[PDB]
């Protein structure tokens, strides 16, 4: 329950919620999603 | 301009099912072709194991009538 | 010995084949439900226009 | 002498055989472990996001 318990840690709570930038967060997105597009990751 | 529920929903588990296997297969052509001559090649080595047996009991089982019928004449 | 062990290859070879065919003939559904979907979905924007 | 040193030498031929990459397979696991560092990478992006 990861998705669940982080998001419940993560929201003091406004101050944790709103200093976090949302061009960061698109571009670490963006960065995460073309990692994925060629990462292929198994337990090999 | 820019472009029944389940199945939407079903379509795009398939496709990121696909994208999970990025994996290049557009080269399965040659893929198969090169099973097919490695099963050929198997097939091969079978036949040389089950020859090889078969040469392995018959030479002796030959080899001693041959002598038990050349000895006595 | 080798052959049994090369095995586990042979079996990942064919399971990246079949899994393959499965995902193409999976794609080609899912793009004839989307097209499906996607005129559906114009009808209805166009009597809702 | 004459049969210990040729049984000692199939079996280092064996042994030979058993093990003349050792690469391969490392390859291998170093291109699946930069695999799953990335994949790594993408978690902690997924996790910020």
């Amino acid at each position: 329950e990861s998705e669940i318990k982080d998001a419940e840690t993560s929201c003091l709570s406004e101050d944790e919620l709103r200093e976090l930038d949302v061009e960061l967060i698109e571009s670490k997105i963006n960065e995460l999603s073309y990692y994925v597009e060629e990462t292929n990751v198994d337990i090999g | 301009e820019d472009l029944d529920t389940y199945r939407e929903r079903s379509k795009q588990l398939n496709e990121k099912f696909q994208e999970l296997r990025k994996k290049v297969n557009p080269n399965i052509m040659n893929m198969i072709e090169n099973v097919e001559k490695k099963e050929a090649a198997l097939k091969t080595m079978i036949k040389t194991i089950e020859k090889d047996k078969m040469k392995i009991q018959e030479t002796i089982s030959k080899l001693n009538e041959y002598k038990r019928e050349t000895l006595v004449k | 010995l080798l052959t049994e062990e090369i095995e586990p290859k042979l079996e990942k070879l064919r399971n990246e084949k079949r899994m393959f065919l499965e995902f193409q003939s999976t794609q080609t559904d899912l793009e004839k439900t989307e097209r499906i979907v996607v005129s559906y979905e114009y009808y209805n924007i166009k009597h809702k226009h | 002498m004459g049969q210990i040193e040729n049984l000692n030498e199939v079996c280092l031929e064996k042994e030979n055989r058993f093990e003349i990459v050792d690469r391969e397979k490392n390859s291998l696991e170093s291109g699946k472990e930069t695999a799953l560092e990335f994949l790594e990478k993408e978690k902690q992006l997924t996790l910020l996001r």
